[PDB]
């Protein structure tokens, strides 16, 4: 009921993004040979009393939320496919990577342009003080 | 904005569900994966199973085998693509409003921070001391006690925390009621009768109630040392009433120095005045403190009450010394002026009387400055008489509610007196006789 | 039999009103201006003594000091009577130059009837156990009220006790009676001489904190002032360096 | 009132302050105007150029000047500073309530 | 305390200096890389979630480093007649012949 100071939540929310860029990093980066292998059950599972345990074990189809948000995001792009010829879509997204080169070395040039005690002795005072020899100096 | 109760429990319970279905969705994957892992290895995926799992599915239960390498088409890289554009820009305007929203709440903080810290330049000034405090929060606390100027009071230390408000447009001192001590004088009628009164003393900004809390911290200290000075003068009809009203009992007067909270009469100036030499007096304690600490290495940490209060004795000293040279007169004028064919009653004030220093001589002449008030008070009356017999009385009073008359009497019709009395049937029986015995 | 548990410390001249306003903050009580002149006395070498004394224990011949308040109007140059006595007029004091020659302090000490009050400090070595974090030594004190007779001076009634004058030294500064009965000391220091005047502290201030106490057998009251001692040296730590000097330096005794 | 080195280090402060905050204006505007070119507009490049400049040149002055801040700080530890950490004390209230008790008295003893 | 301030101050500056700017850069299109959906949706996340706020956080900390200096800038300050004592005397005198009425 009382939540954690909010340091260590916000170094847990962290360590998590960490851990999945991490998860797709390694999955991407071994992205073909996991495209190439298929998974069947095997005749030691039970197919019969346990076959919903199974259907809802190798489903790619998501959940609806994902992606109908997925394709409210795909309207809200301002291009589309259905009234677009695709060598249009090829050269409009070339020279929107285009764009992307000319902002980061607009970022780049911006970015470079700048720049990123003792008067005395204290004991031969004391010997003074004591004896009469003088501070030899 | 406002954000309530429910509303907090909501968004936590959504929040709590968002997370519920994140590690159901991502504990199916692991357990999928670990399920495929156990048909190869059966070693380090059986770890990460669950025990229902287990008791309804036997492991080595999946198997997967390799279609061949496919080159993926251009269609869905281009489908990719714009996906991959679409997110982007919808990822980009989330956080442009993520940004202008935490702008805004930056923007009001900074505004009232910017108050804040302007209304503590135009408040407070470098005389005056502050320090961090903790309820846990950092809180700016300044001092406004006199116990580092002179003042022995550990009951109440004055520190009040500086608050900021903003609908007031003014910082407010939370001391860490208004009640300030006042003087009554009540005047006797000639009948022996119940006192009338005839004399009362008179009853926003940073600076002002900074002031404020000083001058209610000095009449509370004032009430608290005048109560442990009226002990000592409880012989002398000065009684305590109910702890922060003390009552001076007069053969004609009567005075009431009250600590309250909250049309020209006679006696209210005199009032006044009594009331300025209360605090003077409690200045000049507060003098004498700082000059025996700062003299010092041990310096005076708690107040003796017959030697270093001295807050009413004086000023009731000036009160009944005067009741007591109205009598001396009166006793002088019946035995001497009612008896010789002339004489003159004549009263003079007589006075008796290394650490070179700015402040130990500052101080010095500070406190020697009220010594006229401090002092004992003495006369010495001397009557002149026709001729050669010589005369004179010392009036004083060593303790401030006493009395001693020191009569001095010589003549040359020869005898020679210097005794002293404590009360003033023994002066009226030694004049009577004096007068007979010498002038007469 | 007065123990006197001290540390000590040395600031620069220009850092001296930063410190007074330091201390000034930390005590809560400003600075007073003092000033003691201290005349050093040796025993006769012309006469043989005993290395044992009255009793069978060895004793070695000491040093033993006189010290009095010298009044200010001996100490101001002409200059300053304008300017009050506090803890500015050592600003000015940074030069040789002082007042008090050689002649004054022989008038001073000749009286040239009835003497000054003076001030007889007998202070042996501080001791050698080093489980003490601070400078504790022991002060045999006695004050010289008054004399009188033919030889009323107080040179002649040194040398009658068997005492010669061997040397003397002015000091002149500014004191902190803090907290707990601590005394913090800060002070220059000069050497009074007929060849002329030296500063020993030269462009700088000897800082003495020290606390008198009258018992050496209370235990509790010796910790006590040194806790005091060692938190006070840690509000200034980092800022000023205070610390246990040699106790070669603070022997009075006579070598030979 | 305060010093006036006190006063230039306030407001000093205070300009960092609201810089830093302009530092989030400037930030939403640069990916705002990059989410409208990133719409195909074309006509808002040199805008977005004015942002993220006026956004690197406020970095650099808010940065210098909350280092030089930093180093005055840093400088003034003997010079205006306590070099240590202590308490001040209330010096000097009872000449003043002294002084007030005296004006008191001349009021009333004079109309 | 006073030195920690000033690599605090600098690395976040030094973040600031290259924050936007990378935040700007990794949005590049090839066919680093991004092969399938899931790249794109964590690019996406990532960004919002782990570089905005972060800018947040930094400006939050420096405005926490300002407020510090601050007080310590009010705090830590080095501290810095009328009625001569016979004119004190003349009126105690006065007052005090008013106050009796002999």
């Amino acid at each position: 009921a009382e939540l954690p100071q909010w340091y260590t939540l916000q170094s847990q929310l962290n360590v998590t993004l960490s851990q999945l860029v991490s998860v797709t990093s390694t999955l991407q980066h071994f992205q073909e040979t996991l495209d190439s292998t298929v998974v069947y059950p095997l005749p030691k599972f039970p197919t019969t009393s346990h076959e919903s345990l199974v259907t809802t074990l190798l489903r790619k189809k998501n959940i609806p939320e994902v992606d109908e948000w997925m394709k409210y995001v795909r309207e809200t792009s301002g291009v589309t496919t259905a009234l677009l010829k695709d060598e249009e879509i090829e050269k409009l997204l070339q020279q929107d990577r285009e764009i992307t080169n000319w902002a980061r070395t607009t970022f780049r040039n911006e970015y470079g342009k700048h720049d990123f005690s003792k008067p005395f002795n204290v004991d031969d005072v004391l010997k003074f003080t004591f004896t009469g020899e003088k501070p030899i100096i | 904005t406002v954000m309530t109760q429910e509303q907090f429990v909501k968004r936590r319970r959504d929040m709590l569900e968002h997370i519920n279905l994140a590690m159901n969705e991502s504990s199916l994957a692991l357990e999928f994966v670990s399920l495929l892992l156990s048909s190869v290895k059966e070693s380090t995926g059986m770890s990460s199973m669950s025990p229902f799992l287990r008791k309804v599915v036997k492991p080595s239960s999946l198997n997967s085998d390799k279609i061949p390498y496919v080159a993926p088409t251009k269609k869905e890289y281009i489908e990719l693509d714009i996906l991959n554009k679409g997110w982007k820009l919808q990822s980009l305007n989330e956080s442009k409003d993520l940004l202008r929203a935490s702008f805004n709440k930056l923007s009001s903080i900074l505004q009232n921070e910017h108050d804040y810290w302007n209304k503590i330049m135009q408040s407070i000034s470098n005389k005056d001391v502050i320090f961090k405090i903790r309820d846990g929060q950092k809180l700016l606390a300044i001092k406004y006690g006199y116990e580092d100027s002179g003042s022995t009071y550990k009951h109440d230390r004055g520190i009040a925390n500086i608050r900021n408000n903003i609908e007031s447009q003014n910082l407010d001192l939370i001391p860490h009621v208004k009640k300030f001590l006042r003087v009554r004088i009540f005047t006797k009628i000639e009948s022996e009768d119940d006192y009338i009164l005839s004399g009362e003393s008179v009853m926003k900004d940073i600076r002002k109630q900074i002031q404020l809390l000083k001058k209610i911290i000095f009449e509370k200290e004032l009430m608290y040392q005048i109560k442990k000075e009226c002990a000592l003068l409880i012989s002398y009809g000065v009684s305590i009433e109910n702890e922060n009203k003390v009552i001076i009992e007069l053969p004609n007067e009567k005075f009431e120095i009250e600590l309250l909270s909250l049309l020209p009469k006679i006696n209210d100036k005199r009032a006044n005045l009594m009331l300025v030499m209360l605090r003077l007096l409690l200045v000049v304690i507060f003098k004498k403190t700082l000059r025996s600490r700062i003299s010092s290495p041990h310096g005076l940490i708690n107040l003796n009450v017959d030697d270093d209060i001295l807050i009413i004795r004086p000023i009731l000293g000036k009160v009944r010394f005067a009741n007591y040279k109205l009598l001396l007169k009166k006793i002088i004028k019946d035995y001497v002026l009612d008896i010789v064919p002339g004489s003159s009653i004549t009263e003079t004030e007589v006075e008796r009387e290394n650490i070179d220093d700015e402040n130990i001589t500052k101080l010095n002449k500070e406190i020697r400055a009220f010594d006229k008030l401090l002092n004992i008070p003495r006369r010495e009356l001397k009557i002149n008489l026709p001729l050669s017999p010589n005369l004179s009385l010392m009036l004083e009073s060593p303790n401030y509610c006493n009395a001693l008359i020191h009569i001095k009497f010589s003549a040359g019709t020869a005898v020679s007196f210097d005794t002293t009395f404590s009360d003033f049937k023994e002066v009226e029986d030694f004049l009577h006789f004096i007068v007979a015995e010498y002038i007469q | 039999m007065v123990q006197q548990l001290s540390l000590f410390g040395s600031i620069g001249d220009d850092g001296y009103d930063l410190l007074i306003s330091t201390l000034t903050t930390i005590s809560g009580n400003p600075p007073l201006l003092y000033n003691s002149l201290c005349t050093v006395w040796k025993p006769n070498p012309s006469y043989d003594v005993e290395n044992v004394n009255s009793r069978n224990q060895l004793v070695e011949p000491n040093r033993i000091k006189l010290s009095k308040e010298v009044p200010f109007s001996y100490l101001i140059d002409e200059t300053m009577m304008d300017k009050p006595l506090n803890f500015r007029i050592l600003k000015s004091f940074t030069n040789d130059k002082i007042p008090l020659n050689y002649a004054m302090t022989r008038n001073i000490l000749h009286n040239t009837e009835s003497c000054s009050p003076w001030s007889l400090q007998i202070s042996d070595i501080p001791a050698a156990g080093n489980n003490r974090s601070v400078s504790m030594q022991t002060i045999a004190e006695t004050i010289i009220l008054s004399s009188a007779g033919k030889n009323s001076s107080v040179s002649s009634l040194m040398n009658g006790l068997g005492y010669v004058f061997e040397f003397q030294y002015l000091t002149i500064g500014v004191k902190f009676f803090m907290k707990h009965g601590l005394i913090l000391e800060l002070q220059k220091i000069w050497q009074i001489e007929e060849a002329g005047n030296s500063q020993i502290t030269s462009g700088g201030f000897l800082l003495k904190a020290y606390i008198n106490v009258s018992r050496g057998t209370d235990i509790d009251r010796i910790n006590y002032t040194e806790t005091a001692l060692m938190n006070l040296k840690k509000e200034l730590q980092g800022y000023i360096e205070l610390s246990v000097p040699d106790r070669q330096s603070m022997d009075s005794r006579v070598a030979h | 009132m305060q010093p006036p080195y006190i006063q230039e280090r306030l407001k000093s402060l205070n300009d960092i302050e609201t810089q830093l905050c302009s530092m989030l204006q400037e930030a939403s505007q640069v990916t705002f105007i990059f989410g409208e070119l990133k719409r195909g507009n074309e006509s808002v490049k040199p805008q977005f150029e004015n942002h993220v400049k006026q956004f690197y040149e406020r970095l650099d002055k808010s940065t210098t000047q909350l280092r030089k801040e930093i180093q005055l700080l840093d400088e003034n530890v003997g010079t205006r500073l306590l070099p240590i950490n202590v308490n001040k004390k209330a010096l000097g209230q009872d000449t003043e309530k002294m002084e007030e008790q005296l004006d008191l008295l001349s009021a009333i003893l004079d109309p | 305390s006073n030195q920690a301030l000033y690599e605090k101050l600098e690395q976040t500056r030094t973040i600031l200096s290259v924050k936007l700017a990378e935040l700007i850069n990794m949005t590049t299109i090839a066919d680093a890389q991004e092969n399938s959906e899931l790249a794109v949706a964590t690019t996406s996340v990532m960004m919002v979630n782990n570089q905005t706020m972060q800018l947040i956080k930094n400006v939050q900390d420096l405005l926490i480093l300002t407020r510090s200096i601050k007080e310590k800038w009010l705090l830590n300050q080095i501290p810095v007649t009328r009625f001569d004592e016979k004119q004190i005397e003349e009126l105690l005198d006065n007052c005090i012949e008013t106050f009796v009425a002999e």
